[PDB]
Order: C-alpha cells, then sequence, then structure tokens
RNA sequence: CGAUCCUUCCCAGUAAAACGCGGCGUGUUCGAAUUCUGAUCGCUUUUACGCGAGAAAGGGGGACCACCCUCUAAGCCUAAG
RNA sequence: UCCAUGGAUCUCCGAUCGGGAAACCGUAUCCAAGCUCCGUGGCUAGUCUGCGCUCUUUGGACUUUGAAAACUUAGCGAACUGAAACAUCUAAGUAGCUAAAGGAAGGGAAAUCAACCGAGACCCCGUUAGUAGCGGCGAGCGAGAGCGGAUUUGGGAUUUGAAGAAAAAAAAAAAAAAUUUUUUUUAAAAAAUUUUUUUUUUUAAAAAAAAAAAAAAAAAAAAAAAAAAAAAAAAAAUUUUUU
C-alpha cells in the first residue's frame, strides 16, 4: 500500500525542515541551505497537491 | 600584502617574543621562517608558542622570585 | 584525459587488487586526481592547477591572428619545511606560492590540500610523506627541565667535551709515541 | 556566573564537531581533571556529543581517563543500546593501565539484556573468570534478571546451582528474581520448591516477596490463593504496599471484581499514600468491559484531583465509547475537558465518536457547538494523530446540517475532511441537495465538478435537482449548461425535465439555446 | 567472529574584478559576503545564557540600480534512451 | 577414416632475462624451509651425530603488461578554397599529428529556465527556423527556451526518541445570570521457546530432577559439508558406528 503514495516517506522526513523556509533559514546567526533542494521540494509539492 | 606571524624571539624593530606582527611575505619566507625567528599565525603554532612560553617563562619567574 | 583512471590503474597494480574492498575502491576514486594536466613539466612541479594556454595574438589595425601561448609564472624556489627542517627545492608557480603563504608553509599546504587537488603522483607522494611524518610527531612529547637541572646538564656536557678532548690529545700523543 | 561544563555542552550542541570547535574548547578549559570530564559527560544533551568528547579528550593527550569516567561512558552507551561502543571501550582498559571492575561488566550485561540479546549476557558471564575478574553476587542476580525476563528457567536452575556451589550466599534479591521468572514462565511447583529453598536459608520475606507471589497467582487465574497470601501478609505485621493492592485490583479485574477494588480502596488509610498512577491506568478496562459507570465518574474526577495521567493514553477513548454507549452524555464533555487539561491533544476520533453519540439522540445544537471549535482548531488537518474521524461520525451530521439549514459549515467540514482521505459519495450528495435547497445551486455545480475531478462516480438524480434549482431561480441558461454536463457525463433525463427546460428557455427569449436542447433530444429520442 | 560509528577532507586564495585570449573557460595580477561560546533589545527569574521579538548571506533574470521572482557555486554517486 | 569431451607432446621472431643486421647469440636467479639417494669427518662405536651439492617440493625476493579498426574524451592545429582580387571573415576546431580510457565513453538530478502565470536531471530524434542573433552588418555563420517523441529514476549527506515565592490547570465549598462568571482550601503492579541425553515418581499414559546446546548470520567474510538405501576405508567391541 506504500506505492499508492511513495512520497509520504519523504514528506514525513522533511516535514519539520519545510517549515523553516523555501530555500534556507538562519541558524546561529548564519544562513544555512535547506535539506531538500528547490526542484525536489517542488516535486514533493506537486505530489501532495495532486492528491488534494 | 602582509603575513601575520608570531615572533619566537625579540627582534629590534618588530616586537617582543610571542607577539603577533605583520611582515612582508618575502621577509618571513626567506629570513624568519628558516631561522625560526617567527612562526605563521595559525592555531597550532599559536598554541605551541603560547604553551611553551608559558612553561619557560613560568620557570624563569619561579627562579627569579625566590 | 582520464588521468584519474590511468593513475588508479597504477595504484591498483602497485598495491594489489585483492587488498581493496568495493567501498575502498569507491573512496580511492574520490581521492585520485583527475585534472587536465598535459604539459610534462607540471607533473614535476607544484603548479596548483596552472597550465599553459594557447590562443591568438591579434594585431591592432588589421586584426590579423597568429598563434601564441600564455605560460604560467613558474619559479624554481627553495621552500622551508618544518617537519623535515630543511629546504625543499620545487618548481612552483607564484599562485602556488601565494597559496602556500596563505596555508602557512609547504607542510601546512600539503596537510590541508585534499588528495584530488594535488594534481600529480609526485604531489600525492609528498602529501603522503608529510602526513606520515606529522602523524609520527603527533604521538610524541618533550619534557622540560628546571634551571638547576639545566646547570647540571650543562656541566655534564662540559665534562663530556673535556673528556673527549683529553682523549683526543692522549690519542695524538700515543699515535706519536 | 556560569560553570564550564554546561557551556561546553552548549558548544557541542550548537556547533558541528570540527577542529576549530575543539580548539575553542581546549582554549576555554584552564585546567583538566576528572570531575570536569564527569560533569561534561553527565550534562551532555546528546550521547554522540559525550562520545565525541570522551574520545577527543583521550586522543588529544589532554587527560588520561580513570575508572569512573569509563564507567559513566559504558553506562550511558549501553542505556542507548550502543553495545559495540561500550564493549570496545571496556576492552581497551587493560591497555590503558586502568583496572577492570565487576560493576562495569554487570552494567554491560544489563545493556545487552535490555536489547534482548541475552546470549551475550550469558557469554560474558562465562568469560568473566576467563579474563580473571571476581564474579560474586551482583553478576548472578543481574544475569538472572536478564535471562529469566527472556524466560530461561532450567538454565536459571543450573546457574543457581553454580551460584550456591562456589560458596556465595543468596540474598532476597536473587530468590525474588528467580521467583518472578518461575511464576512468569508457568512453573508452579518449581517456584514452590524454590520458595522452600529460600525458607531453608531462613531469610524473611518482605513486601516485594509477597508481591511476586500475588503477581504469579494473578497470572495463574487463582485469586483465593492471593487473598489467603494477603491474609498471611497481614499476619506478618508488614505495611501494605501500593503495588500489592494494585496487583489485587489486576487480579480482581480477571472477570468482574470492580467492587472488591472499591472495597480495598478504603483500606489505604492504614497505608498512608493512596493515589499511584498505575492503579488508575489498570482499573478502567474492567469497568469498561463490565458496563459499570457510577463509581467511575467520581474517580475520573479524583485522578485529576490528584494530578495523575495514565500510563496508556488509549484508555480515554475506550472509556469514552463505553460511557457514551451507556448513555452519560453530559460527562463525556467532562472527559473531553479532562483530556485537554492533562496532557493529551484531542484527536479526530475523540470528537467524532461523541458527535455520533450526540447525533443518535436528539441533541444537535451542542454537537454543532463541538463541531465549531473542532473546525476552528483544525484537528482534522493534524498529522501527529492516529485516530481519524470515522464515516459513522460525519455521514449523519452532514445529512442533518444539509437537510436542516446551513451548508456553508457542512462544506467547510467536508473540505477539511477531503484533504485527509475522504471522498465519500453519500456526504457529497448530501452537500449537493443542501446547496440546492438553500438556494445556491452554483455550489452544487462546483461539488459535481469536484466529483468529476476526483474520480468519484456521479449520480443521475443529482443533476435533476440542480437543473430544477436553476429553473426555479430563473436561470435556464445554467440549466442548459447542467444539461450539457449531464449528457457529457453519460446520463439521459426524462421528457418532463426537457419540457420544463425548453419552456423556461423559450419564455426567456433564448431561442437558439432551446434549439440546441431540441437537437440533443433528437439525438437522445426522449419525446 | 559477534549488533560494527571511530573519519580522503580543516573546506576562500573561492565567487567577483583589471588587462590579454577564448568553445561562460583560461594566462598574469588581485580578491569578498552572514555565525564561529552568535550578537542586539525586552522580560521575569529578582539577580540564568532561559523565554520572546526584530533585522542580518550569496548567484542569476542582455550594461546598471531598486523591487519582485527563482536558484544555493566554490567535486557526491547514478540505470536506460 | 570421422565426431564429442578430456589428456600427452607442443621449435622460433614479434617479446618482456641480457645483447641484436627480426626469426639469432649468451643465460644452473636468489634464498629460507624438509626429504630419498650421493661424499667426507669424528666419537668413549651404536637405530651415534655434523658439514656439504644436485635436483625435487612449498613458499617469498627482483621485475614482465602488451598490443588491436572505428566510436569516446583531451592536447596542438593547417592550407587550398569562398568572399568573383584580398588582409577581418570563410574553409574549420575540419585534415593531420599526439595522449589516455571503456565496452561504450561523456553528461546528469538546477547558484537551470521562465515571467508574476508556471516548468522541473541528463543525452538522442522532430519542430520552432535558415527565424532571433553574429558578421569588411559583405560573403557567410547560425541558437536557446517552449512544444511533440524516445528513455522514463532517482539515491546519499539527512534528521531524533528527546527513556520515567509567582504563573497555569483540575477537584470541594460559596454567590449570581439564562451551562457560564467570581472568591476561598488542596527490586514487581509489561517482558513467551525448542531439541537432545540420563535418572526417578506417578495411572504403555505425563511430568519431576540435573547435563549439553540452539531461538545470532542485524553486518560481512572465512571454513566443513551438498538428499533415501546400500558397497569400501578408519576408529572401537572381519562386524558395528561414523566418514
Ligand atoms: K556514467
Ligand atoms: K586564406
Ligand atoms: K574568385
Ligand atoms: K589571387
Ligand atoms: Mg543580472
Ligand atoms: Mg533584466
Ligand atoms: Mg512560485
Ligand atoms: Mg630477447
Ligand atoms: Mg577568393
Ligand atoms: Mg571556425
Ligand atoms: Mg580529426
Ligand atoms: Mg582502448
Ligand atoms: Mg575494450
Ligand atoms: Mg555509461
Ligand atoms: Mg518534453
Amino acid at each position: 500500500t506504500a506505492v499508492q503514495h511513495p512520497w509520504r516517506a519523504k514528506l514525513d522526513k522533511y516535514r519539520t525542515e519545510l517549515t523553516k523556509g523555501v530555500w534556507g533559514y538562519w541558524e546561529m546567526g548564519a544562513w544555512k541551505p535547506l535539506g531538500i533542494s528547490a526542484r525536489r521540494r517542488a516535486m514533493l509539492r506537486k505530489e501532495v497537491l495532486t492528491a488534494g | 600584502r602582509k603575513l601575520e606571524v608570531i615572533l619566537t624571539t625579540g627582534i629590534e624593530k618588530l616586537g617582543k617574543g610571542g607577539e603577533t606582527v605583520k611582515v612582508a611575505p618575502g621577509y618571513f619566507r626567506n629570513h624568519l621562517m628558516p631561522k625560526l625567528l617567527a612562526v605563521p599565525n595559525i592555531d597550532k603554532y599559536a598554541h605551541l608558542i603560547r604553551e611553551q612560553r608559558k612553561m619557560r617563562n613560568y620557570e624563569e619567574k619561579e627562579e627569579v622570585k625566590v | 584525459a582520464f588521468r584519474g583512471k590511468e593513475m588508479m590503474k597504477k595504484l591498483v597494480k602497485k598495491v594489489g587488487a585483492e587488498t581493496l574492498t568495493p567501498e575502498l575502491k569507491g573512496k580511492l576514486k574520490a581521492c585520485v586526481p583527475d585534472s587536465k594536466v598535459v604539459m610534462g613539466r607540471a607533473k614535476r612541479g607544484l603548479y596548483a592547477g596552472r597550465h599553459i594556454q594557447y590562443g591568438n595574438r591579434v594585431s591592432e589595425d588589421g586584426g590579423n591572428k597568429s598563434r601564441r601561448c600564455w605560460k604560467p609564472n613558474v619559479q624554481e624556489k627553495r621552500l622551508f619545511s618544518y617537519i623535515f627542517d630543511r629546504h625543499i627545492k620545487v618548481k612552483v608557480t607564484t599562485h602556488a606560492l601565494r597559496c602556500i603563504d596563505k596555508a602557512g608553509g609547504i607542510d601546512e599546504y600539503l596537510l590541508k590540500t585534499p588528495y584530488q587537488k594535488m594534481d600529480t603522483e609526485m604531489g600525492l607522494f609528498w602529501k603522503t610523506k608529510v602526513e606520515q611524518r606529522y602523524a609520527e610527531l603527533g604521538q610524541m612529547e618533550v619534557a622540560f627541565f628546571n634551571a638547576e637541572d639545566e646547570a647540571k646538564f650543562e656541566q655534564g656536557f662540559k665534562d663530556l667535551n673535556i673528556a673527549k678532548k683529553d682523549a683526543r690529545r692522549e690519542a695524538r700523543k700515543e699515535a706519536r709515541r | 556566573h556560569e560553570k564550564l561544563e554546561d557551556t561546553i555542552c552548549r558548544m557541542m550542541d550548537n556547533r558541528e564537531w570540527t577542529t576549530r570547535l575543539q580548539n575553542s574548547i581546549r582554549d576555554l578549559i584552564p585546567e583538566w581533571d576528572h570531575s570536569l570530564v564527569y560533569n561534561v559527560l553527565h550534562g551532555a544533551k546528546k550521547l554522540d556529543h559525550a562520545l565525541q568528547f570522551f574520545r577527543w579528550s583521550e586522543r588529544s593527550g589532554l587527560i588520561r581517563h580513570d575508572r569512573d569516567t569509563h564507567m559513566k561512558m559504558i553506562e550511558m552507551l549501553g542505556q542507548g543500546q550502543k553495545l559495540n561502543h561500550a564493549r570496545c571501550i571496556l576492552l581497551d582498559m587493560p591497555e590503558k593501565g586502568v583496572p577492570w571492575d565487576e560493576d562495569m561488566f554487570k552494567i554491560l550485561i544489563e545493556s545487552y539484556g535490555k536489547a534482548g540479546i541475552v546470549q551475550e549476557s550469558v557469554k560474558i558471564f562465562q568469560k568473566m573468570k576467563e579474563l580473571g575478574v571476581e564474579r560474586t553476587v551482583k553478576s548472578y542476580d543481574t544475569l538472572f534478571k536478564v535471562i529469566l525476563r527472556r524466560g530461561r528457567y532450567m538454565m536459571a536452575k543450573r546457574y543457581f546451582n553454580k551460584m550456591v556451589s562456589e560458596g556465595v550466599e543468596p540474598t532476597r534479591h536473587t530468590y525474588n528474581l528467580m521467583l518472578w521468572g518461575f511464576f512468569l514462565c508457568l512453573r508452579l511447583e518449581t517456584a514452590l520448591r524454590f520458595y522452600d529453598d529460600m525458607i531453608s536459608r531462613g531469610i524473611s520475606p518482605d513486601v516485594v516477596t509477597y508481591n511476586t507471589m500475588i503477581n504469579g497467582y494473578c497470572r495463574f487465574k487463582k485469586m483465593d490463593e492471593a487473598e489467603k497470601l494477603f491474609v498471611e501478609m497481614k499476619g506478618k505485621n508488614i505495611e501494605p504496599s501500593v503495588v500489592s493492592y494494585t496487583t489485587m485490583i489486576k487480579g480482581y479485574v480477571s472477570v468482574e471484581r470492580v467492587d472488591d477494588g472499591l472495597r480495598i480502596f478504603e483500606e489505604m488509610r492504614s497505608f498512608g499514600i493512596e493515589a499511584n498512577a498505575t492503579t488508575y491506568s489498570t482499573l478502567l478496562p474492567g469497568l469498561c468491559d463490565a458496563g459499570k459507570m457510577v463509581e467511575a465518574r467520581n474517580v475520573l474526577k479524583s485522578m485529576m484531583a490528584k494530578h495523575i495521567a495514565p500510563n496508556d493514553n488509549s484508555i480515554f477513548l475506550k472509556l469514552l465509547v463505553s460511557q457514551s454507549k451507556a448513555g452519560d452524555m453530559a460527562a463525556a464533555t467532562e472527559v473531553l475537558k479532562a483530556m485537554a487539561t492533562l496532557n493529551v491533544p484531542a484527536e479526530a476520533g475523540h470528537y467524532g465518536v461523541l458527535i455520533e453519540n450526540q447525533c443518535k439522540a436528539n441533541a444537535y445544537n451542542r454537537a454543532i457547538k463541538l463541531l465549531d471549535v473542532l473546525v476552528e482548531k483544525e484537528i482534522i488537518l493534524r498529522h501527529q494523530d492516529t485516530l481519524e474521524m470515522e464515516p459513522s461520525a460525519y455521514n449523519p451530521i452532514i445529512e442533518y446540517l444539509c437537510n436542516n439549514g446551513q451548508t456553508s459549515k457542512a462544506e467547510v467540514l467536508f473540505r477539511q475532511l477531503m484533504k485527509r482521505g475522504v471522498q465519500d459519495q453519500d456526504a457529497l450528495n448530501n452537500l449537493i441537495s443542501g446547496h440546492a435547497k438553500e438556494g445556491n445551486p452554483d455550489a452544487s455545480y462546483e461539488i459535481l465538478k469536484i466529483m468529476s475531478r476526483r474520480g468519484v462516480p456521479r449520480e443521475a438524480n443529482a443533476y435533476e435537482l440542480l437543473i430544477k434549482s436553476y429553473m426555479s431561480k430563473g436561470e435556464p441558461g445554467d440549466a442548459k449548461t447542467a444539461l450539457d454536463s449531464m449528457i457529457e457525463d453519460g446520463h439521459v433525463p426524462d421528457s418532463t425535465l426537457f419540457r420544463s427546460v425548453i419552456e423556461s428557455l423559450f419564455e426567456d427569449g433564448r431561442v437558439q439555446t432551446a434549439s440546441r436542447v431540441m437537437m440533443i433530444m433528437i439525438d437522445k429520442n426522449v419525446g
């Protein structure tokens, strides 16, 4: 039943990261890039939004 | 361009031992480096000079006080 | 062209292919340099990636083009090494000299530069040798001494030198006798 | 001011373990000793920080670690199941000049026992004296604690035979642990023989000893023996343990005795401290399966009158469904407010089951009141929750809300439900009918578009009332639009609806639209 | 045998810039940007390194600036067509 | 004769042990181990030991990679010719020479495009389009994005449980409004299994004691042994057991 939505694992992995920003966030005064690149995050967003 | 170096002895127009100074790169590279008059200002050599000078100067102070 | 693969073939042949796990092979591919080094004298020096360029010399009025070359600013220099306590005579570019100045000596340049950026089998050899020598020094210590112990040691060396000099004088007398 | 160990741990928590952080820490510390390392390892916010510090301080030459530092490292490495780490650290201690002690080995045995890898606890118990270290008393007790938890009983017999063979006196701990294992592993006569062997040594049983017997007899489904053992317990002039009476209530909850658990609850006034959390954790399922309510509301009040949260948090929904199927509706809101006030976030099922229970008995208004704060706080769109709103919990309330008034909040609730997993046909059809009768058939049309986009099959009757709600409001052009959507969908209407549509177009002056309806009833042959 | 992490990497002489060429790269010079126990401000605690708040980094989008959008360089691996 | 499989023999150059006018010349490598034969030396002279080579076996020491068309990736890089002459330009990064790598190589999951709407790694085929752009704005050179196809793929770094005086909440009392507002007091109750051997008890039935193991291969490597019944070998009391 995991292949109906194979993107739930990535979404659960990156759920806390995706609240920090789109491309990155500030940590200890410095800028830090996000853990998922913008194109892969866009693919995840498309997978979430195609299922309503 | 200048290089920051830490002196190991006292040089007349530069400064005292253990003090960081700025010199011409050729000056350090061709004179002070091979004669061990100065080390580059990186953390390992700064630590080495600081701790060894602490030990030697502490021995000298303990001899001088008594 | 494929300098990493031909250098890997030499490394595998020298070490022995049975000694290498697949993960170690993957790691070793990431360490062997593969930069585009064609000119022979750069494989014998420390150029830090500088390489001869060929291009056009363009005349001013007519715009005529003829082939020329741009050479790197190579100097043969003696660079002092702390771990060998001697000078090392290397053909360096001035860009590599500036990088060595930033690193804090030839020893620190060899320690901090990764294996892939050494560009050369001889650079790999020198980096490996300096890393091994610094690892040997990393397991050592020196003890210091009190000034009264320093005076006793000075007098001990003085007595050794006087014994050696009197032994030499007596040897000269006995060979004369 | 500040100490040094907490800022060291803040440094390791906020920065990556690079060489410059190590240089900063080394320059920060003016003097190295064992107590500084001990308080750094104790105060480390992660285990990996403590391991990094422990290895860096022994590999930099800044200090040589002693016995208690290695002990602390092995203890917390085995408590987080980094077993090879604590094995390899202990196996480098003879080479460091730091002598082995037995307590490090028994901690490592407990560490391998918590992972259920009891074979290695057996192996390292064998290889203590091979390495040449004392194996006197605590190693035997913890080895039994490890292996009888797994359920090794004849090996326990042999290892206790070796325990008494080499002249080591058993204590009460040893007999209690093997008694617990024997009662656990369904050995009655073995545990009675070992009780007799305990009585041969003449050591006095205590509260934990009688607790182990009543646990064993409670898993034996033999409660009269537990009661006569409690009579013997009172005869021995020992104070009553809370664990003993909780075990009695667990045995009382074998089939029925909630009232016996009430009767011994007033016997705690000779003990002194009544309210432990495990009793409240364990008493609810018996009354929930029995169907007993009156003496449960008061103690549900009492457990927050003494600030107690149960060990299992699923016990609240079980009592919710049992108490709602009993019929006490007004105390279910008390259970909801108790859940909100202890720790527990209220989930979708906790509101939905009560919404169903409210909808089944004529109490729609406070169901609407619950649904309003449910929508406002957005519990349905929470990913942490496990209990979701069931089809029993929204299918009648959507029917009521669409048939008796507002469909705005009905479609708000169902749009929140669609984002989770829900595409039920009945609820969407109810939204269609509600929006049609409320005078807004554009929303019924957009719900049918939602059906067409989401792959849900569409009715043929839901188009009919959409068309007649267009015609009643005086928009026959939209009626022809809906007729086109119906024909494209694959359903064919009746001649009465065609006559109404053609008439409403003709008396509105839309001749060509009526001509297109005439052409399509040529193509469908419906009159 | 034994629950397996103990390190190729410290990461800027880099991006950009001037002149010369060129297949956007390269020769000679030269050279940044936010944090290195983050800082600042307010709060109780009443004399914390807690709790909150705000602003802070770069590339590109036919010179350049502002705004907006988009991406995260300065060595990760990868089938098939 | 012939066929299939497995064997014995198996000159030389190219060529790699050294030299060399290719198909020839010179070549017991060197050094540890343990074994029959061989020969010589020494004792108090018997199953006495101690020195050697030659050749045999197992190792380890020097060093011998190695060819190959096209394709690939790199380095260097023309001129004729066209411009109706010719010098920028063109031919053309072509011809050629050279180096390295593989059965393919290379590229590859955005510091990419778009235009305020959105797309979503890389390569190949079609189209946009001989268009935009470059250019003695001459001759000529000549995209991208998008769209249609082919293949359809992303993985890793990378994630984390955070093991159990004052403010707030919940109980009991009190007042008021049509449930709500305010004040007062507060070791264990979870940890799940099987085989084999021996000796007993008990009404062949099933449980009691004390002895050996496996419920590990999570992670990878090393070694022994590859299914029923019978023949031989070794051990033991030809025969049995194992192999
Ligand atoms: K590839
Ligand atoms: K020409
Ligand atoms: K011509
Ligand atoms: K001519
Ligand atoms: Mg720009
Ligand atoms: Mg622009
Ligand atoms: Mg956008
Ligand atoms: Mg030859
Ligand atoms: Mg011409
Ligand atoms: Mg050309
Ligand atoms: Mg060619
Ligand atoms: Mg080849
Ligand atoms: Mg090949
Ligand atoms: Mg390939
Ligand atoms: Mg396409």
